[PDB]
RNA sequence: AAGGUAAGUAU
RNA sequence: ACUCUGGUUUCUCUUCAGAUCGCAUAAAUCUUUCGCCUUUUACUAAAGAUUUCCGUGGAGAGGAACAACUCUGAGUCUUAACCCAAUUUUUUGAGGCCUUGCUUUGGCAAGGCUA
C-alpha cells in the first residue's frame, strides 16, 4: 500500500535492497545496515505471519 | 579510595541502608546503577544487564538473588556533599528473608523497593512488616516507572493515579503495623524516589527541582518541591500554585511539571529518534555524538537519561534526610537488639558510637571463601574500632554472664570493605561501620558477637536473628558412599554457617535433616553443598513438610506419674488453648517477663480467664515464646505452694522438654494448656533433684496429651499469584489437585494481571509453583510463604487405618499416615501406645 | 557401492 | 564566534582471533561406550579429542575510486542598547586619637576615646 508501506516500498522486492544507498548501508560490499524507525516498523508489520 | 577510608571516621556521614522489596523490582539493578554512577571503568552492558551484586554463579544462572551482597560507596548528594553509603541488596524473593533480617540487623534505615507496574506485592508487605518491627526508617523507591510509559502506555494522569495508590497503600500498611504518626511516607516529605534502574532514572521531588533551577534559575528547588506533588495545580495567569485547577483541563503539578515531561522524554527517542530527537536534545541541554546517536533504543534511552538526570541525588536525599546516621539510630538499636539494653554502662556506650572504646562488633552474615575452606564474618562494627592482627573475644549465642563458655579468644586477621567484587583490604575500621573480618570463622554459627579479649565482663550478646518465616520444609540427605560422611558433615555445618535460617540436625535413626522455607531455597542450599564444600555426591529423599501436635479436647483422665523413688507424684491434663492466644505467645504480645499483676490483667480481660487462674501462670511453650501454657491449678489449700515452688524449676524445664519432643512424633506440642492439678513434693532436696522431676514432668505432659484427643497440626502456606484474566480458572484447577483454597482473586489497579491469593498445605505444595507455570504457559507466578499451622484431617491414632505403600491416602487416612510415616523416618517405634 | 570375473585357444 | 585538525568507499595481501569468529550450523578422522552385527564401503547415538569446509571480526600493508569535500576534537569557545548592590573585591558610612606592654630604635601587642 503506498500510504502506509511507504517506507519500505520503493525497494521492498529488490535484489539486496537500499545497496547503493550510502545513508543505509555501508557500500556496495553490504555489511551493515542503518534503518530508520518506520521502516523497521513497516517490516515489522509485513512479517507478522 | 582515601575519602572513603577518611569518612568512615565519621559517624554522622555514614549510611547503614538495607534494600529490601519483592522479588526483581530493580534493588540488583539500582545497586549496578549507582557503582557505575561510582566506577568510571565499569559499565553495562547494550544488552545483557549488569549484576554487579549477584557475584554467586547460582545468581547469575538463576537470576535470582539468593544472598545479601554488601556495597560500600560514596555517593554525593544533591548539595554535592559526599557520604559513605553501606548499601545492602538483600534478595526479593520470600524464600530468602533469611538475608533480609540478618541485612536489617546491622541496618539503621530501609530502602523498600516497589515495582511501578506491580502494586504492593506479598514480600514487599513482609518486608515493610519485618522493618517497622525491627524499628526501621522505612523509605520507598518506587522503580521500573519506565513500564508505566513504554509497557503499560498510560496516559500520565493514570500513571500519577497508580503512584498515587501505591504510596497510599504503603502507607496504610505502615499505619497499620506501626503506631507513630511520623512514619506517612509520601515526596513531599522527602520519603519517596521515584527510578527507572533499566534506564538510570532517579529523581525525588527536590532533585529534580534542582534540575529545574540549574536549567532555569531563580528558583528555589527545596520550595518549588514542595509543589510538585498532589493536587497542587498550577495556575500560567497567576504563575502561582492552587489547590483548585484553574482549568478544566488543567493537570496536577507533579503531572504537569515531571510526568508530561518524562513521557516525552521516553517518546522522542523510542519513536521519534530519527526526527525531533536532535531537536529534543538540544531544547534539553544534552549533547550525544554521532557514534552515541547510533546506539539502539534502549542503551540511547540509558544515556539520555544518564544526561539528563545525571547523578543519583534523590535516593541520596531520601536516604540522608530520613535514614538516621548510625550515631542517631543508635540508641534504638541498643533498645530493640542488645540483651541489656540501653540502661546497661555498654548500653549508654553503645549510644554514643565512639570509634575509640570498647569493641563490640554485632556479625549477623557470614561470607565463604573462593575454596569454601573459610568464612568471613560480615556485620556492623557499634561501638570502638577492630584490628588486623588484634586478638578479640568471640561470645556465642549462649553466651550469658554466668557460662562464659559459648565464647572464644580469635585472632582477627585481614580487614576488608566489601564492594560485591572487590573488597578494600583495611587496617582498622572505626564504630558504625560494616565490615569483613577473617581468622574468627571457626567460633561463629549463624550470628555472633565480638568484643575485646580482656577488660569488658559487663558485655552480654545480642538478641539472635527473629526471621519473618519459619523453615518448615524437610529434606534427608545421605551421601552415596558411606565412607564420604564426614565430608558430608563438614559440608552440612558450612551450608548451616553460610545460611541464617538454615538448620541442620540428626535424628534419631541417623538420618541427617535440613530444614528449608521452600522449593527454591532448599535447591539452592543442596546446589552449594554439592558443589562447593563437601564436593561430594549427596542423596536427597524427597522433601516433607515438618508437623506439630496439639489437642482438639480436654483430657478425661487425671493423669499422673511418680518419680523413680515414688516420693514425688505430680496430676495434670491437658486442653487446647483460646483462640488466637498461641498466636499471640507466639508473636511476643505476652512475656514471661513480664509481672503476674500484668499478664492477669491481659488474660481477664483479653480472654475472659479467672483471676486465679491468670495469676497462676508458671511458664510458657518449649521456649519463652513457646505456644504452649502451664498453668499451676493446685490448690493452695491441699499442697504448699513453697515446698511445690522448690521444685518448680525442674518441672517448668520437663515441662519445656515434653513440648519440644511430643508424644505421638519428636515434632514440637502446639496450642496445648497444661493444668496442674496435684503435685506431692518431697521435702528433703535430695530427693527432689533436677533429675527426678524433670523425666517425671516430661512423662505426666506426655501422659496428659495423649489422653486428651491428639491431632496432627501441618503448615499451610499463602500464595500470591501474578495471572492474566485468562488464567485464573487454571490456578484454581491447579490449586484444587493440591488441597488449596482461594481467599481471593482481586485485579490489580492499573494493571490488567490479577491476584489470587490462596492458602495451599506445605506438603502439597511440593511442585506447585512449576505446575502453576506450567498449565498457564508461564504466565502464572506464584510465591508461597509459610502463614499458619493446620489440623490434619483424621484421628492420627486411629489404627483401624490401613495405609498403602505408594498410594495416596484419602483425608481422613492423611493424619494416620503422616504420624506413621513420620516415626518410621525419625526411626522410633510402629506406634505409640497410649499407656507410655 | 561391493563381498556375483571361470582359465583359455582361435578369428 | 575565531584557528588548526584531514576522511569515506572499494579491491587485494599479511597476520591475530578472546567473542554466540557464526543470534547460524556441516562433514571427516581417531579413541571410548553402545545399536546392528556377517566382511569392506556405508552406518546406529552418546561422550571425548582432532582436522577440513562454508563463512566472520580486529589490526597491519599495498592499490583504486569522489579526491576533494566537510567533520569532530582541541585551542580560550573573542561583542555594544536601557537597567544594580549590606556577606568576599570601582560608588560602600572601617576614621583619627590615647594608654600601657614591648622591640637595639623604628614598630608591634592589648585597652580606652569617638562623631
Amino acid at each position: 500500500d503506498p500510504e502506509e508501506d511507504a517506507p519500505v516500498l520503493d525497494w521492498f522486492y529488490d535484489h539486496q535492497p537500499l545497496r547503493d544507498s550510502r545513508k543505509y548501508v555501508n557500500g556496495s560490499t553490504y555489511q551493515r545496515w542503518q534503518f530508520t524507525l518506520p521502516m523497521m516498523s513497516t517490516l515489522y508489520r509485513l512479517a507478522n505471519q | 579510595m582515601d575519602f572513603l577510608a577518611d569518612l568512615m571516621d565519621n559517624s554522622e556521614l555514614i549510611r547503614n541502608v538495607t534494600l529490601c522489596g519483592h522479588l526483581h523490582h530493580g534493588k540488583t539493578c539500582f545497586v549496578d546503577c549507582l557503582i557505575e554512577q561510582t566506577h568510571p571503568e565499569i559499565r553495562k552492558r547494550y544488552d545483557q544487564d549488569l549484576c554487579y551484586t549477584d557475584i554467586l554463579f547460582t545468581e547469575q544462572e538463576r537470576g535470582v538473588g539468593i544472598k545479601s551482597t554488601p556495597v560500600t560507596v560514596v555517593l554525593p548528594d544533591t548539595k554535592g556533599k559526599s557520604y559513605l553509603f553501606n548499601i545492602m541488596d538483600t534478595p526479593g524473593h520470600v524464600n530468602f528473608s533469611d538475608e533480609v533480617t540478618a541485612g536489617l540487623r546491622i541496618s539503621d534505615g530501609v530502602v523498600l523497593f516497589i515495582d511501578a507496574a506491580e502494586g504492593v506485592m506479598l514480600n514487599t508487605e513482609r518486608l515493610i512488616k519485618h522493618a517497622v518491627q525491627e524499628r526501621l526508617a522505612v523509605t520507598v523507591c518506587i522503580n521500573k516507572i519506565d513500564r508505566l510509559i513504554l509497557e503499560l502506555k498510560l496516559p500520565p494522569t493514570d500513571a500519577y493515579y497508580k503512584l498515587r495508590h501505591i504510596v497510599d497503600e504503603v502507607n496504610g500498611l505502615i499505619s497499620m503495623y506501626s503506631t507513630d504518626e511520623n512514619l506517612i511516607l509520601s515526596p513531599l516529605l522527602g520519603n519517596v524516589c521515584f527510578s527507572s534502574s533499566q534506564y538510570s532514572i532517579c529523581f525525588t521531588l527536590g532533585s529534580f527541582a534542582k534540575i529545574y533551577a540549574d536549567t532555569f534559575g531563580d528558583i528555589n528547588y527545596q520550595e518549588f518541591a514542595k509543589r510538585l506533588w498532589g493536587d497542587i495545580y498550577f495556575n500560567p495567569k497567576t504563575r502561582k500554585f492552587t489547590k483548585k485547577a484553574p482549568t478544566s483541563s488543567s493537570q496536577r503539578s507533579f503531572v504537569e511539571f515531571i510526568l508530561e515531561p518524562l513521557y516525552k522524554i521516553l517518546a522522542q527517542v523510542v519513536g521519534d529518534v530519527d526526527t525531533s530527537l536532535p531537536r529534543t536534545l538540544d531544547e534539553l541541554g544534552i549533547h550525544l555524538t554521532k557514534e552515541e546517536l547510533k546506539l539502539n533504543i534502549r542503551p540511547l534511552l540509558r544515556l539520555v537519561c544518564k544526561k539528563f538526570f545525571g547523578e543519583f541525588t534523590g535516593f541520596v536525599d531520601m536516604c540522608v534526610q530520613h535514614i538516621p546516621s548510625p550515631k542517631v539510630g543508635a540508641k534504638p538499636k541498643i533498645e530493640h537488639t542488645y540483651t541489656g539494653g540501653v540502661d546497661s554502662d555498654l548500653g549508654e556506650a553503645m549510644s554514643d558510637c565512639d570509634p575509640d572504646g570498647p569493641l563490640m562488633c554485632h556479625t549477623t552474615k557470614m561470607y565463604s571463601t573462593d575454596d569454601g575452606v573459610q568464612f568471613h564474618a560480615f556485620g556492623r562494627v557499634l561501638s570502638g574500632t577492630i584490628h588486623a592482627g588484634q586478638p578479640v573475644k568471640v561470645l556465642g549465642e549462649n553466651y550469658t554472664l554466668e557460662d562464659e563458655e559459648d565464647s572464644q579468644i580469635c585472632t582477627v586477621g585481614r580487614l576488608w570493605i566489601s564492594v560485591a567484587r572487590y573488597h578494600i583490604e583495611v587496617n582498622r575500621v572505626p564504630a558504625g561501620n560494616w565490615v569483613l573480618i577473617e581468622g574468627v570463622d571457626q567460633p561463629i554459627v549463624k550470628t555472633a558477637t565480638i568484643t575485646e579479649p580482656r577488660g569488658n565482663e559487663e558485655a552480654q550478646i545480642f538478641r539472635p536473628l527473629k526471621f519473618n518465616t519459619t523453615s518448615v520444609i524437610k529434606i534427608a540427605v545421605e551421601p552415596v558412599n558411606p565412607s564420604e560422611l564426614p565430608k558430608m558433615l563438614d559440608g552440612l555445618r558450612k551450608v548451616n554457617k553460610s545460611y541464617p535460617s538454615l538448620t541442620t540436625k540428626v535424628e534419631e535413626s541417623g538420618e541427617h535433616v535440613i530444614l528449608g522455607t521452600g522449593e527454591l531455597y532448599l535447591d539452592c542450599v543442596m546446589h552449594d553443598l554439592r558443589k562447593m564444600y563437601s564436593e561430594i555426591d549427596i542423596k536427597v529423599a524427597d522433601p516433607v513438610v515438618t508437623f506439630c501436635e496439639t489437642v482438639v479436647e480436654t483430657s478425661s483422665l487425671k493423669c499422673f506419674a511418680e518419680t523413680p523413688n515414688k516420693k514425688n507424684k505430680i496430676t495434670m491434663i491437658a486442653e487446647p488453648l483460646e483462640k488466637g492466644l498461641a498466636e499471640d505467645i507466639e508473636n511476643e504480645v505476652v512475656q514471661i517477663t513480664w509481672n503476674r499483676k500484668k499478664l492477669g490483667e491481659f488474660f481477664q480481660t483479653k480472654y475472659d480467664w479467672d483471676l486465679l487462674a491468670a495469676r497462676s501462670i508458671w511458664a510458657f511453650g518449649p521456649d519463652a515464646t513457646g505456644p504452649n501454657i502451664l498453668v499451676d491449678d493446685t490448690l493452695p489449700s491441699e499442697v504448699d505452694k513453697a515446698l511445690l515452688g522448690s521444685v518448680k524449676d525442674s518441672i517448668v524445664q520437663g515441662f519445656q522438654w515434653g513440648t519440644r519432643e511430643g508424644p505421638l512424633c519428636d515434632e514440637l506440642i502446639r496450642n496445648v494448656k497444661f493444668k496442674i492439678l496435684d503435685a506431692v513434693v518431697a521435702q528433703e532436696p535430695l530427693h527432689r533433684g533436677g533429675g527426678q522431676i524433670i523425666p517425671t514432668a516430661r512423662r505426666v505432659v506426655y501422659s496428659a496429651f495423649l489422653m486428651a484427643t491428639p491431632r496432627l497440626m501441618e503448615p499451610y502456606y499463602f500464595v500470591e499469584v501474578q495471572a492474566p484474566a485468562d488464567c485464573v480458572s487454571a490456578v484454581y484447577t491447579v490449586l484444587a489437585r493440591r488441597r488449596g483454597h482461594v481467599t481471593q482473586d482481586a485485579p490489580i489497579p492499573g494493571s490488567p494481571l490479577y491476584t489470587i491469593k490462596a492458602f495451599i498445605p506445605a506438603i502439597d505444595s511440593f511442585g506447585f509453583e512449576t505446575d502453576l507455570r506450567t498449565h498457564t504457559q508461564g504466565q502464572a507466578f506464584s510465591l508461597s510463604v509459610f502463614h499458619h499451622w493446620q489440623i490434619v484431617p483424621g484421628d492420627p491414632l486411629d489404627k483401624s487405618i490401613v495405609i498403602r505403600p505408594l498410594e495416596p491416602q484419602p483425608a481422613p487416612h492423611l493424619a494416620r499416615e503422616f504420624m506413621i510415616k513420620t516415626r518410621r523416618r525419625k526411626g522410633l517405634s510402629e506406634d505409640v501406645s497410649i499407656s507410655k
